[PDB]
């Protein structure tokens, strides 16, 4: 049998319906449901603004690897 | 003879200058390879800065220890290590004639990666002589770590 | 700028048409053409026969990880 | 000494290849630092223009760095 | 007992020759496994070159140290 939502997993039982549920890494994990992929809303860093230091880049942008990185478009 | 056992810094600075001159010659000959020489003069140019550790006592003793370690013990280690590496590389190329072990250079690099903890023991490919390859790789790893252990211990009797 | 088939690659020039050609790992590599994926013909090990000791499994089978493995159907 | 070696080889690598994870000193410094902690990358899957010169630089860097680590370990035995 | 605790090199060279002869026998018996035997002989053929480190004092002492480290302490670790 399987562990249902809210039941303890990995101590003899795995979670069922893995397309919707997962067993976290918590030493007494309980089966939890996935969340929808909500795109990045406001309060993000726009193109040309500093990222990494308290603000992440918006949905269409990426933050390079630098001491003071700035958001830039994908590719 | 004295250059072989003394006055290394003059040789290293001279080699740096030779690389610079070759870079100039390639630059004016309409070649892209002048970059390849230039970087070899650049990297050496930084390491030669350790020459100036003399004039400070602690860094001078440290640099002298580096020099003598390289010139005494690492040569004896590297001779035996290279013999073992070449032998097992030839064995592996002979056993497996294709698929990342089709050349001696590639096999030598792949076996060298084990010495630095970046090996590959997945055994995913469909070779003809699988399960003989595994024995060779295990033996190579064990012997290489014996050699490294012996080097480390040999450097403790000198302290 | 690019190297053609049979020309020296990686010493300042990359080989063009990488969908059909590649630069090997040889310390003075020359650009070579890919080969077609010919399926496994006879002189292979069939299901239930010993693999690894001088004979690979045929294209429809896989060789497990063991001291004396035997060919088996894919998972 | 370690930082001297790291900066020198980082500058050489960035000059030789100015693109694809080696377009800045920060990224190249981190990538070379990874080799010191056993997390390196010697796959050489990218199609660089100066491959087989990049390989020689990386091998020399790794060998020198491990010589330095060994020398440190030996030197610290003179206090016991 | 003196066969094994002394004169290892004779045993190693003899085992190399045994691998070569088994390779020949498999070769003329129409078997593909001879390659396996051959490669083992080849591998041993290189490591046995360490025998010639005698006649050079520093390399000879280094090789003696390797010998005793293998034959004394590693066998306790591996168990
Ligand atoms: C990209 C690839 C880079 C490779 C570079 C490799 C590390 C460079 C390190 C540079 C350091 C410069 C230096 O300081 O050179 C070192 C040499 O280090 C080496 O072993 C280099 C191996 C070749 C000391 O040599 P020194 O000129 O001091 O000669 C000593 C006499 O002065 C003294 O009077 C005594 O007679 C004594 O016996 C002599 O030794
Ligand atoms: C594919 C897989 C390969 C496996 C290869 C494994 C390592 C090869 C190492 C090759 C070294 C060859 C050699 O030269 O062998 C060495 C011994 O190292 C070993 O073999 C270790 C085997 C464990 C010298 O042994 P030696 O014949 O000199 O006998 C000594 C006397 O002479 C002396 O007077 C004393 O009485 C002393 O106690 C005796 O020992
Ligand atoms: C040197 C090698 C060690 C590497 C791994 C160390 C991991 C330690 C975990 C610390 C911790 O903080 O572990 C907490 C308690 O778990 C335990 O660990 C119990 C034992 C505690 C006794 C030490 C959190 O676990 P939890 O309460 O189940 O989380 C659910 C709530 N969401
Ligand atoms: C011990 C192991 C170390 C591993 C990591 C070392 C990284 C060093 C960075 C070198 C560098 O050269 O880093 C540049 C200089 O800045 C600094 O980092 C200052 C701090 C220097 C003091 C160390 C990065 O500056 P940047 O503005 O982000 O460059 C983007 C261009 N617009
Ligand atoms: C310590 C670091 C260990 C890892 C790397 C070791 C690689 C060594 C290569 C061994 C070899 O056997 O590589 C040969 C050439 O190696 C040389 O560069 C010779 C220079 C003289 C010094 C050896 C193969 O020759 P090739 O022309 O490259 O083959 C292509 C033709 N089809
Ligand atoms: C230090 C590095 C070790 C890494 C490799 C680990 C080897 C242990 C194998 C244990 C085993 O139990 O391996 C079995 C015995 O074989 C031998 O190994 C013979 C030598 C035994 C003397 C050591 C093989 O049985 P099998 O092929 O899986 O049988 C199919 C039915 N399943
Ligand atoms: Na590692």
């Amino acid at each position: 049998d399987c562990a249902k939502e809210g039941e303890v997993c990995s101590w003899g039982k795995k979670c069922c319906d893995l397309d919707n549920f997962y067993c976290p890494m918590e030493f007494i994990p309980h089966c939890k449901k996935y969340k929808p992929y909500v795109p990045v809303t406001t309060n993000c860093a726009k193109e040309g603004e500093v990222c990494g230091w308290g603000s992440k880049c918006c949905h269409g942008l990426d933050c390079p690897l630098a001491f003071i990185p700035y958001c830039e478009k994908y590719r | 003879k004295s250059l072989f056992v003394d006055s290394y810094s003059e040789i290293l600075f001279f080699v740096q200058s030779l690389f610079m001159l070759v870079s100039v010659v390639l630059y004016f000959s309409q070649r892209k390879e002048y970059v390849a020489s230039m970087v070899f003069s650049l990297a050496m140019g930084w390491t030669n800065m350790l020459y100036y550790t003399r004039g400070f006592q602690q860094m001078g003793i440290y640099a002298v220890m580096i020099e003598k370690m390289i010139l005494r013990d690492l040569c004896r280690f590297m001779f035996v290590y290279l013999v073992f590496l070449f032998g097992f590389s030839t064995a592996v190329v002979t056993l497996i004639e294709d698929g990342k072990y089709n050349s001696l250079y590639s096999t030598c690099l792949e076996l060298f990666k084990f010495t630095i903890g970046m090996g590959d023991l997945e055994f995913t490919e469909n070779y003809d002589f699988k399960a003989v390859f595994i024995i060779l790789l295990l033996a190579y790893v064990i012997l290489t770590y014996i050699l490294l252990l012996n080097m480390l211990i040999a450097l403790m009797g000198e302290t």
